[PDB]
């Protein structure tokens, strides 16, 4: 099992994130991520535990909406509502920060199925 | 306020 960067997009971000993490990353299409970066992720998630689940996926969505516009996706505010409400916030903000193009093949995913309309 | 939730570009 070598995943195509289609067949990854496909799995949960936590299990993307999961497999990314792996000792055993062989051949997984991502590229290795910037550990700056993913502190910086990980310290912006830690910092909305405790608020309502509103003004969570309001933080997260307002900078994952932004990385939507920048495919170029049309109904981006769907798609950002879609993934907070279907994801674990935490991988997916790491797919926002460091994994951005099986984000974008996600986001394919879900523009195959209409979820942007 | 955060009912769905918002965002403006």
């Amino acid at each position: 099992e070598a995943y195509t960067l289609s067949t990854l997009a496909a799995l949960p971000a936590a299990e993307i994130v999961r497999l990314a993490n792996s000792q055993s990353s062989s051949g997984l299409p991502l590229p290795k991520a910037d550990p700056a970066t993913v502190k910086a992720t990980d310290d912006f998630i830690d910092s909305l535990q405790g608020k309502a689940a509103h003004d969570q996926k309001q933080k997260l969505g307002d900078q994952l909406f932004k990385k939507i516009r920048t495919f170029g996706v049309k109904g981006a505010p769907k798609l950002t509502i879609h993934l907070l409400d279907s994801e674990d916030l935490r991988a997916l903000a790491h797919l926002m920060n460091s994994y951005e193009d099986v984000l974008k093949e996600k986001v394919q995913h879900k523009v195959a199925a209409g979820l942007n309309k | 306020k955060l009912k769905p939730y918002v965002f403006d570009y």
